């Protein structure tokens, strides 16, 4: 279990990278329309 | 195998406050998009 461990931190910081491009996205179209 | 986990649900819990937030953004950014789309 001590593989689960240090690959759910990783993931978590790898997936939100590439999720706070899509929260760059919200700024973004609230001023287009 | 109980030493793993009771430091892995506060490991987690950096990672769940993110997760969370990435739930309402994904509904709201897709609210906006609607909006914009009929504009």
């Amino acid at each position: 279990l001590s593989n689960v461990n240090s690959d759910i931190y990783f993931k978590l910081k790898k997936l939100e990278k590439e999720y706070e491009l899509l929260t760059l996205q919200e700024d973004y179209i609230k001023d287009e329309q | 195998e109980t030493h793993e986990s009771g430091i892995k649900p506060y490991f987690e819990q950096k990672i769940q406050e993110t997760e969370l937030k990435i739930r309402s953004k994904t509904e709201n950014v897709r609210r906006l998009e609607a909006q914009r789309n009929a504009l």
